[PDB]
């Protein structure tokens, strides 16, 4: 018979991303008092990531929850507070994600 | 509300 193979559930990265002109590349859904992105997780969630953009490059993936930038961490933040935060992060973004299977 | 979009 066949066995299960091993499977990575959840991942806790930190990705270093390098802001272009243009910006980031990604789009970031939910907050505090949000209609939240996935299920009644009111936290952050990384919603589009560009083709070969600079997230792209940096290996951010299409509904990772954003935990922290650059030290600063987002639990219980609204919309705008995380928006503020990635606004400023600055030319160099690190970011802690988090990030499910399937 | 729904706040799903906000390009960076």
């Amino acid at each position: 018979l066949l066995i299960e193979p091993a499977r990575i559930e959840e991942e806790e990265l930190t990705l270093t991303i390098l802001r272009q002109t243009g910006g980031l590349g990604i789009s970031i859904a939910g907050g505090k008092g949000s209609t939240p992105y996935k299920g009644d997780d009111e936290g952050i969630f990384i919603s589009r990531v560009s083709e070969e953009g600079p997230a792209a490059r940096a290996g951010v993936r299409v509904g990772d929850k954003l935990l922290e930038v650059n030290g600063v961490a987002l639990q219980g933040a609204e919309h705008h507070e995380a928006v503020e935060a990635l606004r400023g992060a600055g030319t160099a973004v690190q970011m802690r994600v988090w990030r499910e299977r399937m | 509300q729904e706040e799903w979009e906000t390009v960076m």
